[PDB]
Parts: structure tokens; C-alpha cells; sequence
């Protein structure tokens, strides 16, 4: 069964991940306790690439790629490859993990996007020749999880696209992550220190700023991180009867577009915490932890964000949108009970 | 038995009244249904037998009414 | 006018507040700043969970006039948010040594007409003394609106404070205490020849950049290059013709088409704002003497033409419109480029 998660390349490092004995899921994803609010606003002008205000939540913290790189004690590296030395760095990267490569969505007909390149590029782990030449890809993004065929030449073509809106060109992220002897042995110990430590970095609840050309990114983590997300979206309640008028303007339709997109990403977003938080209870669950937390279910009260949130962008309403405030705020109190019960343990 | 809910949930949700629909039809590859119609069989399902959690949603899982049918009954164990 | 503006609001804000102090703002700080940069957001190292997108726009504001602003005046440009029984004490202390940009939502402005949207982002207009029923006076710095407005003691503190707040503006407030020193003063036009040539030399030194943030890879490019490389980028976007063309679009197309029209839009607006600082430089040249040396070129007039191709396209999403575009911003590149060699060489 082709693995599988609500990010396309979460779903794919977990692929790559299982070659070399990794569950990325639990012992990874699952060892990440995080909660942080993100916003992009109006910092120190000039800022030409800060098109609207933003705000989303990650359940990532620092990412699948730090931390699958130092449990391993390998790497997980971006390149844009040239395209004399691409195959090359497919069958190479093969022996000690496999390769995200990315393509337009329009170079994916499962995707059934040929009329646009979409809004980002999408990702695929090539999986082997077949006998008959054609490579196999391994897709990650849950909708369409599975394995597609693909000739060497499409797969060319798809790596360098004319035009390149998304700079695909070559891209890949290797992941060289083939854990010693003696380190496998000791995952689910290695699990145990990171799954701790994060629970210390929520607890922390540390904030930041930073100013980019793209605008003023801030950022808040830990218990209050979803309590201030659900007090910045109320500014967006103007959607609602904005949505329900019929005659809209070009700049009012585009307000409502990047409006329901917002909550289309938060939603995403939400999936993924429910993701992760099921990865953190399969982790407890192995580490015989289950005990000390109860039968607190974060991921339940996670997964109903993400329901609330897809009503919600599906149908921009006022009941809709409280419905997702009241599920994100049940959330945010399941995750503090879960987290200091948990790290009592740890 | 779930195979004839599941028939019952999603014809008045087609194209129309004489939209063929058999176990085997194809609902969202085909573009016959789009996500308003799985927002309808997601709250279906969440009312009236086990929510899903995300992993359950996936084209596999959903395309036809017996794979709608078989993820309701491996999910309500 | 009794009020100056600018294709952005905060620019035209800035340009009244430099007057106060005797600062010419177009002409010895945006016009003294020559530059020219292809700006990209794309995907970099996961996770990113602010990209949403890859975009692609230009700029002409180089290190911005906040920078030059301030350091050529010896003073400061410095965002706060203060408490509301602190604001107006705040505005009468800045104005003392330069003004204030005020924040607030396009909502709270009744001459924008924007009564149902906060808008993409917020925006600043300038308190600038009362009138005589007590009412602020308020600049609007934008040409489209260029003027001023009065707002009651009452609304003004309401806009100040919204509730909700999706923009962050409560209370925020830009200071402008950039009033120079006598002996300053007498060296601006000395520190603007010195600017000139100093943008010019970043200008032909051409340096890229590429950072990663949670919003993505930033991706810049400098220089002569700059237009040659946004062009070619922005070719990636040609499959919006075909698609806005199309009578049945998806929430999702419809989506696609509204976020790429509004990337073109965007671009057009720093067009605008190219248009508008190659004026400037044009007027820094003209009172340095150096017209009749540098010659008769016009990088004004060419971005004003890539402003008005790039509307053309906003209104129209059509291949031609494209192509009218791209064929205007180059000659833009090829004019900028002229210009910049034939004016150094005076310097």
C-alpha cells in the first residue's frame, strides 16, 4: 500500500522513509509536537512581494526534513539538477533513500490539471524502471495516493517544463537517509528524545518576527498559538455576506477568492495536524506511554477543525465560520491537557 | 445493504434524475460529482455510521459507490 | 494641488511629510534612488506554510524610501502601535519633527468607497492638523485620491482601533521625525547627487539574492537583467489566456484566473511606480545641471507605456495583450539601461 498524508510531500518522504525502515508517520511526524500561528502582514516598506495579509497555522514545527535528517544522521537536500545528470541522480539517491521530484500539476494526468500548471508545483518519488522502461511514480497526496507510470521521456519533459512559472526545472530533494545498524536499532529511543523535547518547545511557546520582501512574517507557537489564530481570523468574517452577494466586482471576486483560498490552506493545515496528532498516538501507543495521557484524543478534536474548516471554505457562511472557531478552540484545549499529561511521562 | 444507502445518498446528488448509477460508476474521475457532493457523503457518513479521518479520504476510497460502500462497512469494523 | 501623490499611497504620505521639512521627496530621495529588481516567491525548503503561491513581481524602490529617508536627514522611520488614549498626543509629538503615516482599513475611508472589504492590505493617509470644527484633516497620498479629508476626532480614533483587526493597524503608526538639522539641510542636494551614483553602481553591479522564509523562497535579481528575467518569467503565466477565455470556470479555475489577474496587477502598480521615480530621477538630473550632458532619453515615458500595456491586460487576459506587455517592458529595460550608462558617465 502506497503511504500516503494531506501534504503531497509529507506523503512522499513517508514512502521514501519506509525503504529504509523509517515509519515517518509516528516516529518522525508523530515525535513533532507543534502548534504555531503564522501570519504575512505590512512591515517595512518597500515589501513588493506582499500581496494581501495571511494567516494559517503548521503542526510542522521544523519540518520533516530536520528532523528526519539528524534521526537518521543523514541528509535531505534541495538541488536544481541538470538535466544531463537528473536519471543519474534518481538510480544514485535510490540506494540510501529515493528523491522528491517536482513537476507542474499539468505533467500529472491523474491530477486532471492539463489546462493550468496549478498554484504550486507538485511532487512525485520516482519508484524504479518496470520492465517495460516506463518509470514508476509513487504519488503522496492522499486524494490521489497511488502508483502511475510515466515514460523517461514524459519524466524528462516534467522536470523541465517551457515555460516554468514554479521553477521546477530540475528540482529535487534527496533524501540520503539510510540509518546505520546501530542507529536503527534505537528509533523508537531516538523518538522518545524528540517527542519530549517538542512538548518542551510547545510548553516554551516562543514568538518571532522577521521582515522579508514578501511582508513582515510573525509567528507564535505553543498553547496560545491556536487562541490567537481563531482571534485574527474573526477579521475575515467580512466574507460572509461579501460571498453571498451575486453581482460582484473583478476586485471584489478576487477579495473573495484569496478569502476562501485562506481557509482552503488552513484547512489543509488542520488535516495535517490531524495527521500528525494520530502519528503522536500511535508513537505513545508503541512506547507503552498510552497510561498516563487517558483516552485524550487530539486527534479527534483536530480532525473535526479539519471538517469544520472544508464546511467552511465549501460554504463561506457566518454559522460555518463560528463552527470553526468553537472546533479550533476545543482543539487547542485538548492539545495543552494532552501535552503536559504527556511530558509528565516522558 | 450499506451498497443500497450509499446508491440512496448519492442519486439525488448526480447531474440528474436519469444519471445512471451502479455499483462500479465512477463518481469524481468522471467529474459526475465534485466536493460539494463529498462534503454531502462525508456528513452523511459522520451522522449515520463512523467519521472519517483524513487518510480515508481518497479517490480509491470514494470513486464508486461499492468503494464508498467497503470504506464505510472497514471503517464501522 | 495643494497635496502631493504617488501610484502608492505610502509614497504620496511620505512626500507631503518630507515637504514639511523641506525634503523634495520624488526628486532628492525616490528620483536620487535609481534601481530596478525582478523579485520571485517560489518553493524552497519545506515547510513553508505561508506559500500559497509562486508569484512573480518587479520593483524600482531598491532599499526604499524609508531607508533613504532616513539617512539622509539624520532622522527616523520607525512603525510603533500606541494605545489609544496615547494617539493623538503621538500624532501632535511627530508632527513637531516631520508627521505621521497612519494605518487604518480602506473601510474607514469613506472617500475610497470600500465600505464591504477591509481590502488585501491596509492603508496610511496622513494626519495633517485640524480644521476649524476640530474634524483632522487627513492627506491621502494616493494620486487616484489624491487630497484631503476631514474625520471627526471620534472617527478617527474608531479607525485607528477596528475591531476586528485582520491587517494589524490598531494603533500603528509610521513616524516620520525626519526633520533635518541646519547643517544637514544644506547637504541634501550634495547627499542626492551622492545616492544617485551609488543606486546606479548597485544598478550595473547586478547582484542576485535568493532568501527562504516561512512564505517561501525569495528569489531577486538586480540590475540590466532584471526586466529580461521577469519577462521570461512571467511567460509562465501565459496559460491564464486560454483559461480566462473559457464561459464554465471551477470555483478552482475561476481561482487560478482571479490570483494570476491579481499578479498582473500588482506588477502594473510598480510599473507605476517606476514611471514615477524615473520622473523623479529626471528632475534630480535636470537641477544637478546635467540634462543637457546625459541627453534627451525618456525611462519615464517608456514605463508609463508598460503601466498603461499592463492594464490593457488586467482588463483583458488575451495572448496579444501578453505580448504587448512583455514587448513594452523590454523596451522599458532597453531605455533604463541607456539612460543609467549615458548618466554615470556625467556623475
Amino acid at each position: 500500500q502506497t503511504l500516503h498524508a494531506p501534504h503531497s510531500e509529507v506523503g512522499c518522504a513517508a514512502n521514501v522513509a519506509r525503504r529504509v525502515g523509517v515509519d515517518l508517520a509516528r516516529q518522525v511526524i508523530g515525535a513533532h509536537w507543534a502548534s504555531r500561528m503564522l501570519v504575512r502582514e505590512v512591515g517595512t516598506f518597500p515589501q513588493p512581494l506582499l500581496d494581501r495579509t495571511q494567516v494559517t497555522f503548521s503542526a510542522q514545527g521544523e519540518g520533516w526534513p530536520a528532523l528526519l535528517a539528524r534521526m537518521t544522521g543523514g541528509e535531505v537536500t534541495s538541488r536544481h539538477v541538470p538535466r544531463e545528470e537528473l536519471l543519474s541522480t534518481l538510480h544514485a539517491d535510490r540506494a540510501e533513500g529515493g528523491t522528491l521530484l517536482f513537476m507542474e500539476d499539468r505533467a500529472c494526468p491523474w491530477l486532471d490539471s492539463a489546462h493550468s500548471p496549478g498554484m504550486l508545483p507538485h511532487v512525485v518519488v520516482p519508484d524504479g524502471v518496470a520492465p517495460d522502461g516506463s518509470w514508476q511514480l509513487i504519488e503522496g497526496h492522499s486524494w490521489w495516493r497511488g502508483r502511475y507510470a510515466m515514460s523517461e521521456q514524459d519524466l524528462l519533459a516534467a522536470s523541465y517544463p517551457d515555460p516554468d512559472p514554479h521553477h521546477v526545472a530540475g528540482r529535487v530533494l534527496s533524501l540520503r537517509i539510510r540509518p546505520s545498524a546501530e542507529r536503527a536499532a534505537q528509533l523508537d529511543t531516538l523518538a522518545r528524545q524528540e517527542l519530549a523535547a517538542g512538548l518542551r518547545t510547545y510548553l516554551a511557546a516562543e514568538c518571532g518576527e522577521t521582515e522579508t520582501p514578501a511582508g513582515r512574517i510573525v509567528w507564535a507557537n505553543g498553547p496560545q498559538s491556536v487562541p490567537l489564530l481563531v482571534e485574527r481570523l474573526r477579521g475575515w468574517d467580512y466574507l460572509c455576506p461579501l460571498a453571498a452577494r451575486n453581482d460582484l466586482s473583478t476586485e471584489h471576486a478576487r477579495d473573495v477568492a484569496l478569502g476562501r483560498y485562506l481557509f482552503l490552506a488552513l484547512t489543509d493545515e488542520l488535516a495535517f495536524a490531524a495527521y500528525a496528532r494520530a502519528g503522536t498516538l500511535r508513537l505513545v501507543e508503541g512506547l507503552g506511554l498510552a497510561g498516563a495521557v487517558g483516552g485524550l484524543r487530539p486527534d479527534e478534536a483536530w480532525r473535526l477543525a479539519w471538517r469544520s474548516g472544508q464546511k467552511l471554505y465549501r460554504r463561506l457562511d457566518r454559522q460555518n465560520l463560528s463552527a470553526l472557531f468553537s472546533a479550533l478552540e476545543k482543539a487547542a484545549e485538548v492539545d495543552v491537557e494532552y501535552a503536559r499529561r504527556l511530558l509528565k511521562e516522558l | 445493504s450499506l451498497l443500497v444507502d450509499v446508491l440512496e445518498l448519492l442519486r439525488p446528488l448526480l447531474p440528474s434524475a436519469d444519471t445512471e448509477l451502479t455499483p462500479d460508476t465512477e463518481l469524481f474521475s468522471s467529474q459526475l460529482l465534485d466536493s460539494l457532493a463529498l462534503e454531502e457523503i462525508q456528513a452523511a457518513i459522520e451522522s449515520r455510521w463512523v467519521p472519517l479521518p483524513p487518510e480515508e479520504l481518497t479517490l480509491a476510497n470514494f470513486n464508486t459507490p461499492a468503494a464508498i460502500a467497503e470504506t464505510i462497512a472497514r471503517t464501522s469494523t
